[PDB]
RNA sequence: CGUGGGUUAGUCGAUCCUAAGAGAUGGGGAAGCUCCGUUUCAAAGGCCUGAUUUUAUGCAGGCCACCAUCGAAAGGGAAUC
RNA sequence: AAAACAUAGCAUUGCGAUGGUCAGAAAGUGAUGUUGACGCAAUGUGAUUUCUGCCCAGUGCUCUGAAUGUCAAAGUGAAGA
RNA sequence: UCUUUACUUAUUCAAUGAAGCGGAGCUGGAAUUCAUUUUCCACGUUCUAGCAUUCAAGGUCCCAUUCGGGGCUGAUCCGGG
């Protein structure tokens, strides 16, 4: 129950990873892939714009 | 230097969170600030009748400086000086005359040699009649940036008017030179100023709107 | 963790 | 003019003086409204109250209706020079308050009751 | 006589709207700098039923331009918008279903919905399920788009007034018969106390202009003047004509 | 004294001078609360003929009421 | 009928929270008893941290600003056998 | 306790918010409305099937219809001290 | 007398935590130096359910270098409608 989360140690409430007790493992994996790929495509977006100039 | 890097923010639409800018122009001020600002506006947007509009012209800074120079020589006795004078009980005093009822009475008797009228009296009807009256009685008058300034001349907070009836023979020529200057800007212009309506000034944005229709 | 608990730890160290 | 990063104007912080009165609010401070002699009105000496003295090591008092458990503990320690373990209280059907005061094991309720002088 | 049913409604006691389960008022974002000058992108996080309303709602999340935080709007979902879709709102947003454009910035023939009557009203026209407005013309001198409303009224609005591209979802709702009294009961349970309705002729004279008589009948014309007063306006108010419409109603 | 002139001016309520002051002031008063303390009399001549003096203990309030 | 005895809580309830709702204030109505409205066309507050070691207030900094309050002994809710 | 009311179904009417219907003594006031014509409001008929004729003189409702009939207060003209 | 139409400050409506209005620029783009600049158009975000906060890094100038601090610019100017 909500207030019982106050009595228990941090290992019961989390897991050892980015977004531990907040997002699931496959959700974190999609966030990482998407962050990596969109941030790369941004470098390509700018270069393609900078060539046309 | 090698550890440090240039990471410039893009504050275009839909990019970074905008930085803290000066929003003074947009502040929702307290109602009383709004009232006092909008009152100043409204009283220039409306066509202002001559008897009021004449108070827009005021004595220039150099002449005003020279006037206050003179009048400061005839400051009324302070509370301390009176306490001294009454132990002695003395010579004739020369002092700036003030009090709206007093001065109005002095002007009607042609005792005043120079009258100063504050430009910022509220309500205005305390002094709208004075230029006309001084003009009628042949009294030199100046409209001066004051109330508070004339206050200081007379050991008061404010004063509304101040006048000289007598000056010392030292400063007779000083007064006369000063009256000549003062007459040029007020009494000698009185009959022209009596005809000219003030106000009808547009705000910034409406002016621009008017200027863009003028050239077309 | 709640503010009241954070404040407790902060007092404990201030001694 | 000064820079204003918010478009909200708030009331300025302004000095707040403490009161410095020209005369006291009242002449004389009231004496303690609930001293020990007010907190403990009298012992309760029903046959069932007395059974608790003899057995449970519990004194049973009538007690001011304004008195809480902290004030009863403090009054009992003061008036009878005894150590209190716990206080249980109830408001009786006649509208007075009864306190069941258990002493610590070092004291005997029957001795102390004999001293205050109801057996 | 006594105060009739249609007059009791204005006091709004038992006749107020039943709003416990509603999601919030559907409204466009407040019209701000970004929307006036560029566009802002939001995400469709959820598409959700609103009690009382036919059309589903779309919870669209946008970043705040001036503070680090998110801002959930509640849009009425256009047919075809899906969870995860990005929505673009502003002067410069592209002409795709779900985007929010000023009506000046769209060609003649565009279908829009949740259109503002005045700029920044946050949405007014064509919000019920299956409805939309058609842009039919621009007047760029007067800065006025002309539009056809669901009713078939034509209307001139500011070209700065915004709309959403496409038709409100949940269309064809009123093609399924209700069949049972009970279905109408549950329909009106989430709206307001308007149902069931006693006919005025089944009442006594004290209760309604139509009441009374040794047969149920109206007894005077049922068409009532526009200048009639409260307590008299029952029947057909200010009717230009009456009887079965032999033809098409479109202009 | 001034107060004689003030008395006579205030009788000319459709003079251009007084029309203008009437317009500015009616606006300003409409902006404040329906009852509000006035700092000083707007008509000091009128106030004094009705009994006001400029002493500590005399107070002016301005109030509007609905017509009709 | 007369006279007495009898109800013991950190853990059970109330107390806290919000519901439909009720309702001050800012304001506006009303001759007025009062009416409207509940975040408004208001200058509407109160936290954090270090200290200073002067003292638990001004000072040092920062920080955020929504809008009283009442409304459940069956709703939500810290803890006992 | 019914053959009455409701009902789904059918049909009509009003209204695009500076709005319709309705509330309030008033209001910087309210309900519909957390609404927007697949909606809100006002009526009639009463599942399905089948059909729903003729009459716009009357009463009503309604009309970017003619005008010089009727026609208040204010205003205007003449007479008159 | 009517119809059409200007002005903005009264009055009226609406919105927001009163955040980017109005006028000039800068920058380009196209067009067109038709000698000459007159203008006109834009003036950082659109494969993707990621991320975006600490007076901003940078640049630059002062400070008295030190743990740092301050200004300017980055983010054009003007009018506080
Ligand atoms: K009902
Ligand atoms: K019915
Ligand atoms: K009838
Ligand atoms: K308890
Ligand atoms: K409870
Ligand atoms: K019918
Ligand atoms: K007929
Ligand atoms: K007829
Ligand atoms: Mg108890
Ligand atoms: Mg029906
Ligand atoms: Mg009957
Ligand atoms: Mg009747
Ligand atoms: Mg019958
Ligand atoms: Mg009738
Ligand atoms: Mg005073
Ligand atoms: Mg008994
Ligand atoms: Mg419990
Ligand atoms: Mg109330
Ligand atoms: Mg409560
Ligand atoms: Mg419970
Ligand atoms: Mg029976
Ligand atoms: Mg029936
Ligand atoms: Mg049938
Ligand atoms: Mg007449």
């Amino acid at each position: 129950r909500p207030r019982q989360y106050a009595t228990v140690s941090k290992t019961h409430k989390t897991v050892s990873r980015a977004y531990g007790g907040s997002r699931c493992a496959n959700c974190v994996k999609e966030r990482i892939i998407r962050a990596f790929l969109i941030e790369e495509q941004k470098i390509v977006k700018k270069v393609v714009k900078e060539q046309t100039e | 230097n090698p550890l440090t890097h240039s990471t410039p923010k893009n504050f275009g639409i839909g990019q970074a969170v905008q930085p803290k800018r000066n929003l003074s122009r947009y502040v929702k001020w307290p109602e009383y600030v709004r009232v006092q600002r909008q009152k100043k506006i409204l009283s220039i947007r409306l066509k202002v009748p001559p008897t009021i509009a004449q108070f827009q012209y005021t004595l220039d800074r150099n002449t005003a400086a020279e006037t206050f120079k003179l009048f400061n020589k005839y400051r009324p006795e302070t509370a301390a000086e009176k306490k001294e004078r009454l132990t002695k009980e003395s010579p004739k005093p020369y002092a700036v005359k003030y009090g709206l009822n007093h001065v109005v009475a002095l002007i009607e008797n042609k005792k005043a040699k120079l009258v100063l009228i504050a430009n910022d009296v509220d309500p205005i009807e305390l002094v709208v009649f004075l230029p006309a009256l001084c003009k009628k009685m042949g009294v030199p008058y100046a409209i001066v940036k004051g109330k508070a300034r004339l206050g200081t001349l007379v050991n008061q907070k404010t004063s509304a008017v101040a006048a000289l009836t007598e000056v010392r023979a030292e400063d007779e020529a000083a007064l006369a030179k000063l009256v000549s200057t003062i007459d040029a800007n007020f009494a000698d212009k009185y009959d022209e100023v009596k005809k000219h309506w003030g106000g009808g000034i547009l705000g910034n944005k409406a002016q621009a709107k008017m200027d863009k229709r003028a050239k077309n | 963790m709640r503010a009241r608990w954070r404040k407790k730890r902060t007092r404990r160290l201030k001694r | 003019l000064k820079v204003r990063t918010s478009a909200t104007f708030r009331l300025p912080k302004t000095l707040k003086l403490a009161r410095a009165p020209k005369y006291a609010s009242k002449a004389v401070p009231h004496y303690n409204r609930l001293d020990s002699y007010k907190v403990i009105e009298q012992p309760i000496t029903s046959e069932t109250a007395m059974k608790k003295v003899e057995d449970g090591n519990i004194l049973v008092f009538q007690v001011s209706m304004k008195a809480n458990k902290y004030q009863i503990k403090k009054a009992v320690k003061e008036l009878y020079e005894v150590d209190v373990l716990k206080v249980n209280t109830l408001v009786r059907p006649n509208g007075t308050k009864k306190a069941y005061v258990r002493l610590t094991a070092d004291y005997d309720a029957l001795d102390i009751a004999n001293r205050i002088g109801y057996i | 006589g006594r105060v009739i049913r249609n007059q009791r409604k204005g006091a709004g006691s038992i006749f107020t709207s039943h709003t416990r389960l509603r999601q919030g008022a559907a409204k466009l974002r407040t019209l701000d700098y970004a929307e006036r000058h560029g566009y802002i992108r939001g995400i469709v996080k959820q598409i959700v039923h609103d009690s009382g309303r036919g059309a589903p709602l779309a919870k669209v999340v946008f970043r705040d331009p001036y503070k680090y935080r998110l801002r959930e709007e509640i849009f009425i979902a256009n047919e075809g918008v899906h969870t995860g879709q990005f929505i673009y709102a502003g002067k410069k947003a592209s002409l795709n279903v779900g985007n929010v454009l000023p009506l000046g910035s769209v060609p003649e023939g565009t279908i829009v919905s949740n259109v503002e009557e005045k700029p920044g009203d946050r949405g007014a026209l064509a919000r019920a399920s299956g409805n939309y407005v058609i842009i039919i013309g621009h007047n760029p001198d007067e800065n006025k788009t002309r539009v056809r409303l669901p009713s078939g009224a034509k209307k001139v609005i500011s070209s700065d007034a915004r709309g959403v591209i496409g038709v409100i979802a949940g269309g064809g709702r009123v093609d399924k018969p209700l069949l049972k009294a009970g279905r109408a009961f549950h329909k009106y349970r989430l709206k307001r106390n308007s149902w069931p309705k006693t006919r005025g002729v089944a009442m006594n004279p004290v209760d309604h202009p139509h009441g009374g008589g040794n047969h149920q009948h109206i007894g005077k014309a049922s068409t009532i003047s526009r200048g009639a007063v409260s307590g008299q306006k029952a029947g057909l108010i200010a009717a230009r004509r009456t009887g079965l419409l032999r033809g098409s109603q479109k202009t | 004294g001034a107060y004689k002139y003030l008395e006579e001016l205030q009788r000319k309520k459709q003079s251009d001078v007084l029309r203008f002051l009437q317009r500015v002031r009616v606006w300003e008063y409409r902006q404040k609360n329906v009852i509000h303390r006035a700092a000083r009399p707007t008509r000091p001549d009128k106030a004094r003929r009705l009994g006001y003096k400029a002493k500590q203990g005399f107070v002016i309030y301005r109030v509007r009421v609905r017509r009709g």
